[PDB]
């Protein structure tokens, strides 16, 4: 519709991966916690988020 | 070595012209009123003195025999007769060289060089030229002029600082100088070579007599350009059980129903679409009339009908078994594409105009395939060059007509693809009335689910894919074909009265289905159809090699025109 | 003027040598004044190459060369007096203010 | 007898002989010096041979080695190998006119009637600025004539061998080899550096490998694993393990590189096993992978893309060589993949002008170029692989012929088409993103380059009854001509010589698989209302859109409006124009 | 002429400099100071222009037909002249002076090339631009230089190189830890001098770190990076973000969008000022 923009890709699910690889990196940790994934997706919809203001 | 040879091959050579009263005498004789002084020696008139070894000691070392046989021509018309420029073009070589049979042994010999010409050039003023000093009025005239054209080495007075340079002058001094392109002939390349071209000097009254898009035969010598081997012609020509197999193929009377089924093989079905190739292929009189002008002599053909058909398959034959036959594809064309392209100051010369695929192989079948994609410029070139046979060409300041006689094999489609039965021609074409003119016969292929031909043609479509079938086998070969249609092309045939008085009554019989028509009907007749059915009544002549044509043979052009 | 600079610019001008060190330098008008103020008239004449090292020298005031051999920046604290007129020659309070000055936005 | 002057010689013959071991490790390293004594004792042998005198006392004799081991190109090529024997294997691709070098030289004077004949000392003339002393004395009074000298043949050649060297042919070797064949050549490597050729060989009880050795224990491994009844799938999963199933497109990939029959006739027929695809669909997927993966397997092809390859890039074309300041016919993108595939994506994207080269290649397989300075026609033997993607962004209440933007006949033309569209739902690409994390919790080219050069399939009269009722289900002959390729495809595959009933009908349920209006109608129903309404005139964009929302029903946007208005006019089932201004369709 | 080897040096390591207590120091090209010439220097830094292997003579050999005795000159610089006068040993108590020829074997030539090491990022000073310098190799160590690489360059200068080679603070990184919440204060910790934006700058944080690099060992690499637009109305700061980013990071280029951006992304051709070639 009016407001939208794009589909979803693999390429972002891909992104959103490494997303939580670096986020584990940030923590110095050797693995990936349900943290980082619930962080990244929050960042890219809060990436688009702000066209309703 | 030569310094004394010289002379005795100029006394030798104006022996061979002061004995022989061969015809050169008379020939210089008749020169005396032009001055023109463009002769033209017969190199096989000159191979019987000396046992030929007069001619092949000048064949060569013809580029250091040639100013004295200048002289030798010049003292004998200075002795025989009372602004002087003279040529000496030898001919008739027994022998056809290739472009691709051209070593560096032949350098500075005679050679006779046959292919086509690609592309031509303007002609030029060539210098020949007086130079004066920038110190003193001292002048020269004694000029060369193949290299080393500013730098002559004497002045009359030699009290001077620079003996050197000097300064040319273009008052006193000049003539057509031509630079054309010729390349291999298409049925001399070899298997995966490319067709190498090269250029052509040519000086004298040789030139503007080579038509662009024609064979040709040069005779001249290998001169060598700063480096690249380029050549000087000096004579041009417009160049383009046997017996016992043609006359028992003309003794019998079904030979034409082998030619239909004959001329395509690998098409199954469409023997209307065939006869009208195979009457494509040969035409008629073109110079029928008493004012004195030429008619149009061709054969028109063009096909219509839904795609994936095998109506492109004619299309890759004809290109594939004709000589004279240049294919284009129609999108990948233009008005300059088709006819004659030119360059737009490239390499710093001046402007070429190449020859494209109009006007090339003349008394042959030019075949476009996709005639409704093209242009409106190419297709209103095509009606000039259909209105009247020669083409025009008015560029950078010059104006070249020429002669052209070419056959149009178009191919067309709908404008939605699929042909529907309802309507007009004119409407389903979607071209403009005067390039929908001029086509001798049109023809219409419908399809749709008829199992009985349709089985037969998909087993033989199964059948064809196989390596060499005899399923596609015709009657006879292509072998003693190409002689037939030769023997048919210079038959020349001559209608009757009969056929005359029986056409007026069909040509009334064809008007008459007009009248209350709009059923079995779809275009307007006019003097056009006419003339399309008497080209094909010579046609039909020729084609079962009758001198005197009989109305019946006229009857089945008829029933093809009304199968249409 | 502007218009009429023998160099690229303003600044960083032609570099040639004739003599036994085959290279030379050249200062422009920019390079000068290092305290005081330039004034250029006829803003919409001058060329995209000094526009583009404006837009580099004014927020801050130092330009770069990457040359050959001179591979080094300098101070160009200046202060800019530009004098300009539209492309449409003249104007009036009921045409837009954007297009009139023809001008691209990160000059502005 | 027949005055061939020529001697080809093996050297692996003096290789292994008892007497000569010590002649065959002399002339590598120094073949110039052997070349010019070998040539006076060949004379002095056949002179021995002999006791026609009178012509082989001043004919000369040439040796020509060949026979020699293969090296690794102008890698290997290190300078402690200059003026040594080497052979190149490969493609020559140009072949430049002949150029003429000076062997003796002419001098003409301008006084004294005296001219001078000199030869040349392996590259320097020697010019004397003395006039023959027992004539008259002249300080510089000296000329040079060019015509008058002798002249011999020499031509520079490009060969692709990947690296282009450029070799020198010299007088009665010249137009002996030119672009388009494959070459083994020899010759003495010089220093920029070039070899120059001793020996040519254009046609190939020897061990001379031509295609890629394979032994007996992989003949048999190949033999056994071509009896099992799954590898019509295993291979299909085989060449791309890191993606999904993809199985008509993995298939039709797997056949189009297996290649076919190519078959042709004596003096004027050809016809070549091949298929050229096309796909368009959904985006995002592994599409470029393919596009990747298939230049990373053949070894000739490129990767042409969008508005970045006109029709002067395609095909061959002419410009200024920098290293000699000629011209130069360099080679175009079509010709050097002679062979193999060649990789297209934005087929949508691509211009109309260079679609007609395509509309050649797509049967035809010819080049036919009529430009300044040349008329050629050529081969263009490679099949294309082209990725295409809809117009817009799918839709499926859109017909397949319109909604991609492409001319219908054309497309026709096209051998295989893929809807690799997603229509996105449960249970499929949950176990996508299963297999693309799983890899992220921690012999086929022998067999496929053996069946492609050893088998040549012919297709029976037997198949002939299931083919054409697979054709009339389509008609209900560019299909004809795709699938018996696609037939005899199958027939390549499976170590097959006859080509069976059965393999035709995965073949069609390929072609059916691969490619598996209320709107406009209205549209154009409207469209002819307001016209009669408007004594003909052209409907209103405005009123267009507000009798269409009017009838309100199914809901047409205004935007999509918008396009199908556009797509009616663009199909030229309507014609109308301004900005705001919308006109009723003619 | 009868060197049948090529040879070569290498210095010693700072482990072997601490050692029994300098003459191989990582030297920039700001720091060559004139007065190095003549030095084993080890410069460290990127190598943008590279050249192709060239055959280039060191001796000329000269042969006769006339004495036999074949003789030997030795070139030193760039260009040369032909010695067209015989210089043996029996022409010399002669009065004939016959012809000399060459030889292309006998000859000894050196796998000849240029390249142009620039100056490193980070060890450049302020405002300054990353300069060039010129180093010309010999033999087997021609091939060791693919473009697009940080190398560590062994050599005398003249640069003839003779050995390539290419690739306090735990208390800093626990002091960085201990203080909680790492990566809220990381995130506000670079480019303070704007307002607020801590997601988009916490996910510039997330580009610079970059991720994980993925080989699956059969061919195939996918990417390991991340690539951000900032879609934006002026009036906010975007230049001074995309600054402080490239100051922070090493190796940051900033671009523009014309001038000569279209040879700025890939890589053209032009003709060398100093030698007949184009580079």
């Amino acid at each position: 519709s009016k407001f939208s923009f794009g589909q979803a890709t693999p390429r972002t699910l891909l992104g959103i991966i490494r997303l939580s690889q670096a986020l584990a990196k940030l923590r110095l940790a050797d693995m990936v916690d349900i943290d980082d994934v619930e962080e990244a997706l929050r960042l890219v919809r809060v990436s688009k988020e702000s066209l309703y203001q | 070595v030569d310094d004394v040879t010289g002379e005795k091959v100029r006394e030798a050579f104006e022996q061979f012209l002061e004995d022989f009263s061969k015809v050169y005498r008379a020939q210089i004789e008749f020169m005396k009123i032009y001055d023109l002084n463009t002769i033209y020696i017969d190199y096989q008139h000159l191979s019987m003195r000396e046992n030929g070894a007069l001619a092949m000691a000048i064949s060569e070392q013809y580029y250091r025999f040639l100013p004295f046989l200048q002289k030798g021509l010049r003292r004998v018309v200075r002795k025989y007769a009372p602004e002087r420029v003279f040529q000496i073009s030898f001919f008739n070589l027994p022998t056809v060289h290739r472009i691709r049979d051209i070593r560096s042994e032949k350098i500075g010999s005679l050679l006779s060089i046959s292919g086509t010409v690609t592309r031509t050039s303007e002609v030029r003023p060539e210098l020949y030229a007086s130079f004066t000093c920038d110190m003193c009025r001292a002048i020269v005239d004694n000029v060369e002029q193949s290299f080393k054209y500013t730098e002559p080495t004497f002045c009359p007075n030699p009290s001077c600082e620079n003996r050197a340079f000097w300064t040319l002058n273009v008052t006193r001094s000049f003539l057509d100088w031509q630079k054309v392109r010729i390349q291999e002939n298409a049925n001399e390349i070899p298997t995966g070579s490319m067709p190498r071209t090269l250029d052509v000097i040519l000086r004298g009254d040789s030139v503007e007599r080579a038509k662009p898009g024609d064979r040709c035969k040069f005779t001249g010598v290998e001169i060598v350009v700063p480096y690249k081997i380029s050549f000087l012609a000096c004579h041009v020509i417009s160049i383009g059980d046997e017996i016992n197999e043609l006359k028992e193929m003309v003794k019998d009377e079904h030979i034409y129903d082998k030619l239909v089924r004959s001329i395509a093989p690998a098409v199954f079905g469409h023997e209307a679409v065939k006869k009208g190739i195979l009457l494509q292929m040969l035409g008629g009189v073109h110079k029928s009339t008493v004012e004195g002008i030429k008619l149009r002599g061709d054969i028109n053909i063009c096909v219509v009908g839904d795609p994936s058909t095998s109506k492109s398959q004619f299309l890759k034959y004809v290109v594939g078994f004709a000589p004279r036959s240049v294919y284009t594809s129609g999108k990948a064309s233009s008005a300059a594409g088709l006819t004659a392209a030119v360059v737009r100051d490239e390499e710093g010369g001046d402007y070429t105009i190449e020859a494209g695929a109009l006007m090339l192989a003349d008394n042959g079948i030019c075949c476009i395939d996709e005639f409704d994609k093209m242009d409106i410029s190419d297709q209103v070139a095509i009606h000039e060059a259909m209105e009247q046979q020669t083409i025009s060409i008015a560029k950078a300041g010059i104006h070249a007509t020429l002669n052209a006689r070419t056959s149009i094999l178009a191919a067309a489609n709908p404008v939605g693809g699929r042909y529907n039965r309802k309507l007009s021609l004119r409407g389903n074409l979607n071209m403009t009335a005067p390039i929908m003119s001029r086509f001798d016969l049109f023809f219409v292929i419908l399809d749709d689910c008829n199992e009985k031909i349709d089985t037969e043609l998909a087993s033989h479509i199964v059948d064809l894919h196989m390596k060499r079938d005899e399923a596609i086998e015709p009657p006879f070969s292509a072998e003693q074909l190409r002689r037939y249609i030769k023997y048919a092309r210079t038959f020349k045939p001559i209608l009757t009265k009969e056929a005359r008085s029986y056409l007026v009554e069909k040509y009334k019989e064809l008007r008459k289905d007009d009248a209350q028509g709009f059923s079995r009907s779809s275009y307007r007749i006019t003097v056009r159809q006419l003339e399309s059915m008497i080209r094909l009544s010579e046609a039909i002549a020729r084609a079962n090699c009758v001198d005197e044509i009989t109305p019946s043979f006229i009857a089945e052009a008829y029933d093809l025109l009304r199968q249409s | 003027t502007g218009r009429g600079s023998s160099g690229v610019g303003l600044t960083a001008a032609v570099t040639t040598d004739r003599e036994t060190g085959e290279r030379r330098l050249e200062a422009g008008a920019m390079v000068l004044a290092d305290r005081g103020v330039v004034c250029i008239d006829e803003f919409d004449k001058m060329t995209d190459v000094d526009r583009v090292a404006i837009h580099e020298v004014m927020e801050q005031q130092t330009v770069t060369i990457a040359k050959a051999g001179i591979h080094t920046t300098l101070n160009a604290r200046c202060s800019v007096i530009a004098a300009a007129n539209p492309v449409f020659g003249q104007y009036d309070v009921n045409r837009d203010p954007h297009q009139n000055i023809a001008l691209p936005d990160s000059l502005l | 007898e027949l005055g061939t002057s020529n001697l080809n010689l093996d050297a692996r013959n003096l290789l292994a002989y008892k007497q000569t071991e010590d002649l065959y490790h002399q002339l590598l390293n120094y073949p110039q010096e052997v070349i010019s004594i070998m040539d006076q004792t060949i004379k002095d042998c056949m002179v021995s041979l002999i006791v026609d005198l009178d012509e082989i006392e001043t004919k000369f004799y040439k040796v020509r080695p060949y026979n020699v081991g293969s090296c690794k190109g102008m890698r290997e090529l290190n300078p402690n190998d200059i003026d040594k024997l080497i052979n190149l294997k490969g493609l020559v691709l140009r072949s430049t006119p002949v150029i003429p070098d000076m062997k003796v030289a002419f001098f003409k004077c301008n006084v004294c009637d005296h001219t001078m004949a000199v030869e040349i000392d392996r590259g320097v003339i020697q010019e004397p600025a003395r006039c023959e002393r027992i004539d008259c004395n002249e300080p510089n009074s000296m000329s040079l004539i060019h015509n008058r000298c002798s002249f011999a043949d020499k031509q520079v050649i490009k060969l692709q061998e990947p690296h282009s060297i450029s070799l020198c042919v010299y007088d009665e070797l010249v137009d002996s080899c030119r672009a388009g064949d494959r070459i083994e050549v020899t010759g003495t490597f010089r220093s920029k550096t070039y070899v120059d050729v001793v020996h040519v060989k254009k046609v190939s009880h020897n061990e001379v490998e031509e295609v890629r050795q394979i032994t007996d224990q992989d003949l048999a491994k190949i033999r056994e694993v071509a009896a099992r009844e799954d590898l019509y799938s295993l291979l299909a999963r085989s060449i791309a393990p890191s993606i999904y199933e993809l199985e008509d497109v993995k298939k039709g990939i797997l056949l189009q590189l297996f290649g076919g029959t190519n078959k042709t006739f004596t003096k004027g027929g050809r016809y070549r096993g091949d298929i050229n695809i096309l796909l368009c669909g959904d985006p995002s997927t592994s599409k470029s992978q393919i596009l990747q993966y298939v230049h990373k397997i053949t070894p000739r092809g490129v990767y042409t893309s969008g508005k970045g390859s006109s029709a002067v890039g395609l095909t061959a074309y002419i410009t200024r060589d920098v290293d000699t300041k000629q011209l130069v016919l360099e080679s175009g993108a079509l010709v050097l993949s002679d062979g193999g595939v060649c990789c297209i994506d934005e087929f949508d994207k691509m211009s109309d002008s260079t679609r007609s080269v395509l509309h050649e290649v797509m049967e035809q397989q010819t080049i036919s170029i009529a430009k300044a300075g040349i008329i050629t026609t050529l081969n263009a033997r490679s099949s294309i692989l082209a990725s295409a993607n809809p117009i817009g962004s799918y839709n499926p209440n859109l017909p397949v012929t319109e909604n991609i933007d492409l001319p219908p006949p054309l497309l026709s033309r096209f051998d295989l088409v893929y809807l690799v569209l997603d229509k996105v739902d449960e249970k499929n690409d949950r176990e996508l993103a299963k297999h693309l994390t799983n890899l992220y919790l921690e012999f086929l080219t022998m067999y496929i380059s053996y069946a492609k050069e050893h088998i040549h399939p012919i297709i029976t009269e037997a198949a002939k009854t299931e083919l054409v009722r697979a054709y009339v289900g389509m008609r209900k002959t560019r299909q004809l001509e795709s699938m018996i390729r696609l037939a005899e495809a199958h027939a390549k595959m499976k170590l097959k010589n006859v080509v069976e009933l059965e393999d035709v009908q995965e073949a069609v349920r390929l072609i059916r698989s691969a490619i598996k209006r209320k709107l406009q109608e209205d549209l154009s129903r409207e469209i002819m209302n307001v016209l009669k309404d408007q004594a003909s005139d052209s409907m209103s964009f405005n009123e267009l859109i507000k009798q269409i929302n009017e009838h309100s029903q199914d809901r047409v946007e205004s935007s999509d409006i918008q396009e199908a208005l556009s797509r009616l006019q663009q199909e030229d089932k309507v014609i109308v124009l301004g900005e705001g201004v919308r006109r009723s369709v003619r | 002429l009868t060197r049948r080897y090529f040879l070569y040096f290498k210095p010693l390591s700072q482990n072997c400099a601490r050692r029994y207590r300098i003459s191989s120091k990582p030297l920039s090209v700001r720091q060559i100071k004139g007065d190095f010439l003549g030095q084993l220097i080890t410069v460290r830094g990127i190598i943008t222009r590279v050249s192709d292997v060239k055959p280039a003579v060191e001796v000329i050999a000269y042969t006769c037909d006339q004495c036999g005795y074949e003789v030997f000159q030795e070139v030193n610089s760039r260009t040369f002249t032909p010695l067209s006068e015989c210089t043996s040993e029996e022409c010399s108590q002669n009065q004939t002076k016959g012809q000399l020829f060459m030889s292309t074997r006998a000859s000894k030539f050196s796998a000849f090339q240029e390249c142009k090491i620039q100056e490193l990022s980070q060890q450049v000073p302020v405002g300054h631009i990353p300069r060039s310098l010129n180093i010309h190799v010999n033999g087997t160590l021609v091939r060791s230089l693919s473009p697009g690489d940080i190398v560590d360059v062994t050599g005398i200068f003249l640069l003839e190189a003779q050995f390539v080679r290419q690739h306090d603070v735990e208390e800093r990184v626990m002091e960085l830890i201990t203080s909680g919440d790492v990566y809220n204060r990381l995130a506000k910790s670079i480019a303070p001098e704007i307002y607020g934006n801590l997601d988009v700058k916490k996910a510039l944080l997330l580009l610079l770190v970059g991720g994980v690099d993925k080989r699956v060992g059969d061919g195939m690499k996918i990417r390991g990076d991340i690539n951000v637009c900032l879609m934006g109305d002026p009036g906010v700061a975007k230049s001074q973000l995309l600054k402080a980013i490239c100051k922070i990071s090493p190796r940051g280029v900033y671009t523009t969008g014309k001038g000569s951006s279209g040879v700025g992304l890939t890589a053209a051709v032009m003709k060398d000022p100093v030698t007949d070639e184009m580079i």
